[PDB]
This record gives C-alpha cells, structure tokens and sequence, in this order.
RNA sequence: AAAAAAAAA
RNA sequence: AGCUCUCUUUGCCUUUUGGCUUAGAUCAAGUGUAGUA
C-alpha cells in the first residue's frame, strides 16, 4: 500500500503525462486490483533478475 | 438470459448461473447413445448453492407487449388475472406507461378504438406498430411498411465474411446513406425489389442473405394484407416512376414518421463518440453493425438497446431533429 | 496494446527501419512499429 | 475575483481605496469609510500568522506531557481516551496530537 | 483537439481577459499620470493608454452597435412611458426626434431624444436633481420641454453621476452650437459600468414620480440592458447559486 | 473535385436510390462525416480556418474585425404617437423582445442551454435518481414518488402499492399476535404480495461458481470557487489549497479412476435416478368396460374476424374494467 | 508611469 | 601483329546525401458486440 501513493505521489491527477507515466500509472492500478500476483512477481523479479 | 430493466427501462443479455433444471438436462443430454460423463466445473457444494428452477421469464421481459395481447383478448382486468407467477408491480406499470406514450390505452385504462386495436391485432413490436399506424395521417408508408418487414427479423442480412474488411465496408457503403441504417435497409430491399429479379446469387456476390429476406418479403405482404382489412388503401408508388416528389424531403418524411413513432427512444451524441439518454446518466454506444458505428451524429433514435456484459449497445440508429422531438411529444419532453 | 514479444514481421520492419533513419531516431523507428515503443526498439536493437 | 496574493511586504493601502457608491430610491449615498482616521490601514504581513518555532517547540513538549498525563489516568478508567477532553490539545505538538 | 500554436495562446489568454474585465473599473482609470485618451469606436468607452486584453474583451461585450441598441432601447421605453402620461402632466403631444442616427456616442455635443410640446405655459423650477425635494418654481413660463438621454461608462474614479449630469446639462446648455427646441429641459444620465441613473434639470408639476419609477423599472427590465447583463455574466463565468 | 466526387460517387453506388450515398473512399477526396475522436480533432471555424474569433473563445480578434460595429451598418427605429393615434391601441403592436439585440451567437448559446427533459409523469430511460432518494431515512419517508401517472391510473383501475398482480386471495390475517390459528377464519379477500425484483450482478469475467475472488486494496485515505488558471496552463492541479497543506483527513471520534483432479460426486443426482426409476405415483387402474367415445383457412378467419374484444370477453365471460362514471 | 505575436490566376 | 562487330577484365563514378542549435523541440489512446429463431 504504502509504496504504491510514494509512487503516485509523484504524478497529479490531471496533466499532460507521456506514455511511461500513464504504463505506470496503469501498472498502480492494476497492483491494487491483483495485490497478490503483483507482490509474487515483485518477489520473483527480487530473486531472479 | 435476456432481461429487462423496468427502472432503466433497457433490455440486458448477461450471463447468469445456470438452473438445477439446467444442469439437469445437461447430464441427460450428455449420455444420450452410450453411457458417458459429466464434467460440471464446479464443486459439490456450489451444486447444492444453485437455485433449483430457472428464474421466472415473465419477471424479466416486456411486459409491454404481452399486457398489449391481454387488452387485444379483451380482458382489460389485468390486476385481476390467474397468473401462474405475479409479474414484479412495478415493470407492468413502466409497460403500460409504455402503451399510454405509444396511445393505445387512454386516460382510463381503457384501449382506444381506431388506433389501438391497429397496434393491437399486429405481431409486430409495438413502438414501430405505433410508427406504422401514424403514416397514412401524415404521408408515405409502403418505406416504413418494409422496414417493418425487415425489422421483424432476427438473423442478420450481412454474411459474415472475416476474409473481407474493406471490401464488406465497400458493399456495406454500396447501399449506405447517411441519414441512418433504416434508410440503408430500405435501399438494400428496394435494391433486391425492383431490379433484383428474385435472384439469390446476386446477394451472393452482396455479401447477404436469401432465406430470412425473403422470409421479410412475406412478412412485408402479410403486412400489407393486414393493412388491406384495415381499410386504408395501400399506395404502392414504388411500381411507377413518378419521382417528382423530391428525394430529400421525403427522406426528412420517413425520418420524421419514425420520430413519431420512436419519440421514447431518443439519444444525444456526446464528442467523446458515446450516446447518451436524455437524463444523461446511462451510457450507449452504437452497435458495430451500423453504420453509424463510424459516422458523426447529433441526435439519434434506435430500434433497441441492450446491455451486454460490459458495454451497452443501441440498434438502428437514425438520425433526427431536436426540435422535431418536442413538436411531435409535447407530453413526454417540454424545453428547460 | 503496447506490449507483447518481438515478431519477425517487427524484427525485419525494425531493421529496415534502422537502415532508413539510423541508430539516433529511435522514435520515428519505433512510429513504424505499433506495438513497440522508442525504449522498447532501442533495447531489441 | 482578485488574485489571492500573500504578501511578506509593508506595503500601505491609501483611504482612496476605503469608498462605495449604493443606489437607493430616494438618493444614493457615496460612503467614505475611514474619514475620522488620517491612517492607512496596512495589508497584513503573512509572518504574523505563523506561530514562531521556539514556542511551538516548547508547546508541543508541554501538551505531549499532558497526553502521557490523561493517559495514564484514562487507562485506569475508560478503554479509549475521547474527543472532549483533548479539544483544547487539538493542533498542539510537532507530532501533532 | 490537434491545435496551433496562435489558438494555445488564445487559450492560454482567456483568464486574463476574464480577470481585465472583472478590473476595468479600477485599471480603465482616470487619474493615470500619462496617456493618450482615445474613444472606442461607436461607443462612449474612454481609454486611456493601449490596454489590448481590456480592449478585445470590451469588444466582445458590446458587439454589433450594442450600445447604440442600449440608448435606443432606453429611449423608446421612455417615449412610450411618456405616452402614458399626457393627461396629467398638460402634455398636448409628444415627439421623438430622430435626426442624427449615431449620437449616442458623441461626447463633446448633444441634442435632444425626445420632445414634449405643452397644451398650457407650465411654471417651471429652478434646475435641480431628480433626488432633490427642495423645488423653487420661478415665474418665468414656458410652453415646450425636451428630454436628453445619455450613456456613460464610468469607471472607479469618476462615476459619480449627479455631478455628471449637472456638468453634461450645462455645457450642453451653455454652448450655442448645440441645439436644443427648448431653453427648460431634463437631463438623464445612465452610468452603465455601475448601473446607477440620475436626471437633472427642470421639472413641470407631476414629472418626477414618473420619471424614477419608469427608470426603476427600465433598470429592472430593459431587453438590451438585459442582454448587455447576459454578455458580462457569461464573459466572467460568473454564476449565481 | 466536382467532376472526380460526382463520377466516383455515381460508380461506387447507383444502388443508394433514398437518401445520399457516403462520399468516396479516396485519397484525393476526404471523408467529413466519419467520426475523427478529440485528440485528432483540429479546431477549425465555419469558414474552414485553423482561427479562434472571440475575446473568450481564444481569439486574437472579437467582434467585427476589432470593431464593435458590422457590415451593414445600424439604423435606428421611429416612434411617433400623439392622442389622436397612440401606439398601445395600434393593431399591430411590434413589443421589445430580448432577441433583436442579440448576435447569431447569443441566439446559439441561448439555445445551448435551453437543454432537453423528460417530462415528471413519464419515466425516461435510465432515470437513475430514486436510489439517494430512499435511503435518507426520514427524507425518504416524507418525499413520495413523483406520481408517474400510470401508477395513478392503475391506482384509478382498483391497484394499491405495497402488493403485487394476481387473482384475489382468501387468506385471513396475520394480526401479529403470532402464530395463533384459533382465530375463527372468516378470510377476507385480499391481494397477492410483490415479487422481489431480481439485481443480477453483472458478470463481466470468466470466474467459476463459488469463487469469492482474489480481495482488492485500497488507495490509503484521501464567494465559492476562483478565476482558473487556464485549461491548458493547468497541467495537473497546481493550485490546491492555498492555505493548509494536503487533503483534509478524515477522523476518528476515539482510538473407475476418476480424471485428475476431479472429485468424485458422493450421492448421485436426484432426477438422473428417478430417470431410470418409476417416479413417485402409480398409474390408474382402467378397468374393462370404458370405452372410447369417438370411434377412428385461419387467414380467411382472421379476414372476418370482425368480434370486438367487449363482445369477445361478454361471450367468453370474463370481467372489465369500470368505465368512465 | 512598435515588432515578434496573431498566412501565393 | 590489320580493320569492323561481339564478349570479358581493367580504368572511370559520370543523377554519386549542399549549413547551423538545447540529437533544434515534442509525440498514449475512439467504440468490436452477438441466450434463444
């Protein structure tokens, strides 16, 4: 929970954002709908790449 | 299963669990030659939690034309009636506040003489019904009279080729006009009519349908007919060449006899391309079918709306006038 | 979609696209490709 | 309508600026406010609407004492403390209570 | 929307030309210090300086000859509040001239709006405000009276429009190159920045009623004052609850 | 143009006889009517122009080429009366609408917001306002309906709201005092209840039954208004609260194998065994001695069909509503 | 105490 | 051991990239359905 405003924080609501902000404001989003898939791969990309 | 919405008024084809009934027949259909298997994809205690009947149809579907039939049988009583299940009290009073906008039903619950046994006695839906029956009063109607024909249709006219795209969006604009998909179905009949010969091939090549078009011819002549013992002469101009009448006008007459009859179904297009109902709440988008699917519009009215599972689509588009709208229903829509 | 795993059609076309307007532009390379952005072209590089 | 400038300046407002016409039915009155005074009133310097860091130090050390106090007591009393008893400890303390 | 770069600009200037109109009175000023004072084109607008952001929003506010429309509209009411009111007042006929077609605007001279031709010689007062009660009738008669409506766009420095209207009525009654049918006459002044009104001059017995209550209600309701109040709401997207 | 739209028009289709056929696929001519989303949009003017022509519609320019004027100039009205001919007995008494002074704009924008409503007394679709409405407690209890009048009428036919559609039902009572069935049950005649209407969850995913879900988070908490700063100029928010820093917090008041991992169903299926069973009732007995009693267009009909429904339901004896009385 | 900056049969 | 024509190889380059700077700057995107006939 707590990264995942520290990441938003850094983003307004509004604005003219390029694509790698709007890709990561998608991937925001979609760790809050799917917390469990995201944190697994988040532990995944920690061991593995 | 289909539904209806008698609070938003619109139609719903959702996906629901199936019924113990359901499953039932779909392990005895299973096993029908040799002794075979099931493989319901679900737990034994799911299959305890389904509900053991499907869900009552008259609960969720127009009661609109079915309270039309009713008031044609003659019994007007419909509070008082051996109903095997009780409807919901509520989507029977948006069906018959639908009979009252369409005419029909009077100030007193009562079915009008002249025009509401004319809607009445059709196997047609009963909004365009209404259209049809406005026509005489007002001017042209064999061109509705076959849009009733081939609205009364449920298989689509265009085969579905996935082979061609442009070519399938050239045969399409072959027939298409821009005041709406009613007008291009009238051209694709009158296309098929006049010229046609009767020939099947030639849609063959048209990317269309030969059974259910000519099933919509027969449905135009029994139309027809039933307008034969309304007594009201038929004018079948269609046969003579007298096109005197500008095309324009009388494109702007049919458009304008469908707004008298489909007035409730009016929507605005709003410029991120949606539409929008005229409290501005629900959310339509046009079918990808018509060809408004990818045109400019203002207003619009359709022959339906549906909610699918995730976006809501409205069928036949037409375009239409403001200022039309509130001529021809100074009791359904007044200015701000 | 802006995503997915690189195609032989995206390769060929990135090359050529490469031989048109070189190494530095990654962004016209990558206006060729629809799925693949500047970032994406220049790593497959 | 103005635009909302907080200013740091000593910047005087001249009693040209302290006048309002009102139309009624029987006249209309041209008020001049300000006339017993020869001073001009002095747009507010935002510098006075921050409390200073010393005392707000020197509060926050004194109402947290307090809260450690009414905890102690309430603890040997009521489950939770309530939202009567620290309104007046309200926005005290660098780790506002 | 796909867009250049003069319209983002445009767009980009539209709060200040919001924020110059709601300020017009206090930076469209009189005390200026230097400035070379110019009319707006076809209305009684007094710039001082060049100020283009007040300027285009002016523009929008009084398009197509609006003030002209304002004074026409404000005079033909008048007129015809006038001829409600002949019986009582020994009005024998009431006029209304139309000789010069643009001269709502024009600062430096006037002429009469409207004439009132008297059936009897009426004792007319000293010239004194419409608010004023202290009338002094003098014993010289007359036999005719004109009413002169104008329009003025004050701004925070001088709107003050009894001191208006007394100036206006005697510099145009002064001077002989404008004419006027009549020396006795009323002078209306209506300060459209600030909505007030003020009438100066003489008075025959019975006027004074009608002349605040018709101008109460024209303020009320006037159609181009009223489409002049629509264009300034809708260009400050100020609303009411 | 001309020749190229007119010809290519009338080869792609001479089948559209009704209406106006769409312009041409081409690269020459382009396709007005197709939709062209917002982002793609260029903000054009009537003439055809990429040019704004407003003080507040942005534009370097307002009114008639920065002139409060117009083309044709501007002549005012005469107005003369006396009492001999007055104007507010004239017969045609022209009145000073607000519209004359008006531009082609003002007309616009005035028919701008002279937005369209259903009416009160007939529901439009997807009304969707009542739901705030009810569940305010007391509010919801004062504020009614708002008398769509098909309930009135059905109100006027003989229904009541609380109760459903059906044939009388003689039940007696539950006078609350429990479950006592010594009371003398004399059963009035009653109306059936209404059916729950059925709110089907929407389904737009593949989930099996049963499957509560993976759980969703939450996002950690969270003289009226002022000039703008721009649409533009705005990016994103940078004018918040000017005061006091953040969103205002909300407070708290105190602290056979079977397949592979398929299982195996313990008792069967009810009426996949009474499929092979003989039910739950035997068949009658017939007996010898009955015997049978009978030894071994509808179009036209509809043409004369000419029975009115009030003497259709006199001859198949079914009761009507009252009338007019 | 103007210009950029509001298009070539 | 010549002169013409043909072919190959060698030469030739013959339509053979005409400045600058913060690579001059920036660059997400309409809708795609379809228990039953």
């Amino acid at each position: 929970i707590l990264a995942l405003e520290r990441l938003r924080e850094a983003y307004s609501t509004k604005g003219r954002l390029n694509q790698s902000q709007r890709e990561e404001l998608a991937l925001i989003e979609q760790a809050y709908d799917s917390p469990g898939t995201t944190l697994e791969r988040i532990k995944r990309f920690l061991l593995t790449q | 299963l289909r539904a209806y919405n008698p609070k938003t008024g619109i139609e719903s084809l959702t996906a629901t669990p199936v019924s113990k009934a359901s499953a039932a027949q779909r392990a005895g259909r299973a096993g029908r030659t040799k002794p075979g298997k099931c493989f319901r994809l679900y737990t034994e205690e799911a299959y305890q939690s389904l509900p053991d009947a499907t869900v009552p149809e008259i609960q969720r579907s127009n009661l609109a034309p079915i309270i039309l039939q009713l008031k044609a049988l003659g019994i007007d009583n419909v509070l008082r009636f051996d109903y095997f299940t009780p409807p919901p009290a509520e989507q029977m009073t948006r069906a018959l506040e639908l009979l009252y906008s369409l005419g029909a039903l009077d100030d007193y619950a009562k079915l009008t003489r002249p025009l509401g046994l004319r809607m009445a006695e059709l196997a047609v839906e009963p909004m365009m019904a209404k259209t049809l029956l406005s026509a005489q009063s007002f001017g042209c109607l064999s061109e509705i009279l076959t849009i009733a024909a081939m609205t009364s249709l449920d298989g689509t006219l265009w085969i579905q080729h996935e082979g061609d795209k442009k070519k399938t969006e050239s045969v399409k604009r072959k027939f298409a006009a821009e005041e709406g998909d009613h007008l291009t179905l009238l051209n694709v009949y009158q296309a098929f009519v006049t010229k046609g010969r009767k020939e099947a091939h030639w849609c063959h090549e048209n990317m269309l349908n030969y059974k259910a078009m000519i099933r919509a011819v027969s449905i135009r002549a029994q139309l027809k007919r039933f307008l034969e013992r309304f007594g009201i002469d038929v004018e079948e101009s269609l046969s003579s060449p007298s096109v005197s009448q500008q095309p324009a006008n009388k494109a702007e007459k049919i458009q304008r006899c469908l707004t008298i009859g489909y007035f409730a179904h009016a929507a605005k297009m709003q410029p991120d391309g949606t539409f929008r109902n005229v409290s501005g709440t629900t959310v339509l988008h046009a079918h990808p079918s018509s060809i408004m699917f990818n045109r400019k519009a203002d207003w619009v009215i359709f022959h339906e709306v549906l909610e699918t599972k995730d976006k809501t689509f409205i069928r036949d588009i037409t375009r239409i006038k403001k200022e039309w709208l509130l001529e021809y229903a100074p009791d359904f829509y007044k200015t701000t | 979609v802006k995503g997915g795993v690189w195609t032989n059609i995206e390769d060929e076309i990135l090359k050529a696209a490469v031989s048109k307007y070189g190494l530095n532009q990654w962004a016209r390379v990558s206006s060729l490709l629809a799925r693949k952005t500047p970032k994406q072209c220049k790593a497959r590089w | 309508g103005g635009l909302g400038m907080l200013s740091g300046s000593h910047i005087l407002i001249p009693a040209s600026d302290k006048r309002w016409c009102k139309q009624t039915d029987v006249g209309i009155t041209h008020f001049r406010a300000g006339m017993s005074h020869d001073e001009e009133t002095l747009i507010p310097n935002i510098a006075r609407y921050i409390i200073p860091w010393e005392a707000e130090f020197i509060d926050s050390q004194r109402v947290w004492t307090e809260y450690s106090q009414k905890r102690l007591e309430a603890q040997q009393q009521n489950r939770r403390l309530t939202l009567e008893d620290l309104e007046d400890s309200w926005d005290r303390g660098l780790p506002r209570i | 929307k796909k867009l250049t770069n003069a319209q983002r600009s445009g767009l980009n200037q539209i709060p200040n030309r919001r924020f110059t109109l709601w300020w017009s009175p206090t930076i469209n000023r009189a005390n200026v210090y230097v400035g070379f004072q110019v009319q707006l084109d076809l209305t009684g607008i007094f710039l001082h300086g060049k100020i283009p952001t007040l300027k285009i929003s002016l523009i929008q506010i009084f398009r197509a000859h609006l003030w002209q429309k304002i004074h026409e509209s404000v005079v033909m009411d008048l007129c015809q509040v006038f001829d409600q009111e002949l019986e009582a007042l020994s009005i024998e006929s009431v006029q209304k001239e139309t000789i010069h077609p643009r001269k709502s605007y024009k600062m430096n001279s006037s002429c009469a709006d409207i004439q009132l031709f008297a059936s009897h010689k009426w004792n007319v007062t000293r010239p004194s405000l419409l608010f004023d009660t202290k009338d002094v009738i003098e014993a010289t008669t007359t036999n005719k009276f004109w009413i002169d409506v104008q329009l003025r766009y004050g701004d925070y420095d001088s709107h003050d429009i009894e001191r208006y209207v007394r100036a206006k009525y005697l510099d145009y009654t002064t001077d002989s190159m404008s004419l006027y049918p009549s020396p006795t006459g009323l002078m209306i002044g209506i300060d459209l920045a600030y909505n007030l009104y003020s009438a100066y001059g003489q008075y025959f017995p019975g006027l004074k009623t009608l002349i605040q209550q018709a101008m109460a209600k024209i303020m009320k309701a006037n159609p181009a004052l009223y489409v002049l109040r629509e264009r300034i709401r809708k260009g400050l997207q100020l609303y009411a609850s | 143009r001309a020749a190229y739209e007119a010809d290519l028009t009338a080869q792609q289709s001479p089948y559209v006889f009704f209406g106006t056929p769409l312009p041409p696929l081409d690269p020459d001519v382009r396709d007005d009517g197709s939709y062209v989303p917002i982002w793609k949009q260029e903000a054009r003017d009537e003439r055809g122009r990429k040019r704004f022509h407003g003080a507040f519609t942005g534009g370097w320019s307002a009114g008639y080429f920065n002139t409060v004027g117009s083309k044709e100039g501007w002549t005012p009205s005469s107005f003369v009366s006396s009492r001999t001919k007055r104007w507010k007995d004239d017969p045609n008494k022209v009145e000073q609408r607000p519209e004359d002074f008006m531009d082609e704009e003002d007309l616009a924008d005035l028919e701008e917001s002279r937005k369209l409503q259903t009416r009160e007394a007939f529901s439009g679709l997807g009304s969707t306002a009542d739901d705030a409405v009810r569940a305010s407690g007391l509010m919801g209890l004062f504020r009614v309906e708002g008398e769509t009048m098909g309930v009135k009428l059905l109100k006027k036919m003989g229904w009541k709201e609380g109760q459903g559609i059906g044939p009388k039902v003689r039940r007696k009572a539950r006078l609350g005092l429990g479950s006592d069935a010594n009371i003398t049950e004399e059963t009035h005649l009653f109306a059936p209840d209404n059916v729950p209407m059925i709110s089907f969850v929407r389904k737009t995913d593949h989930k099996g039954l049963g499957y509560a879900g993976e759980t969703g988070l939450t996002p950690l908490s969270k003289p009226r208004g002022s000039i703008g700063v721009g649409i533009l100029n705005d990016t994103g928010s940078d004018d918040e609260d000017p005061y006091e820093l953040g969103p205002k917090i909300s407070y708290n008041r105190v602290i056979r194998l079977p397949l592979d991992g398929f299982v195996f169903g313990k008792e069967p299926d009810p009426l996949i065994s009474e499929i092979i069973a003989e039910g739950k009732y035997p068949p009658p007995r017939i007996p010898p001695g009955w015997v049978s009693s009978k030894k071994p267009s509808t179009a036209e009909a509809a043409k004369s069909s000419t029975l009115d429904p009030r003497a259709r339901a006199a001859i198949l004896g079914e009761k009507q509503l009252p009338g007019k009385s």
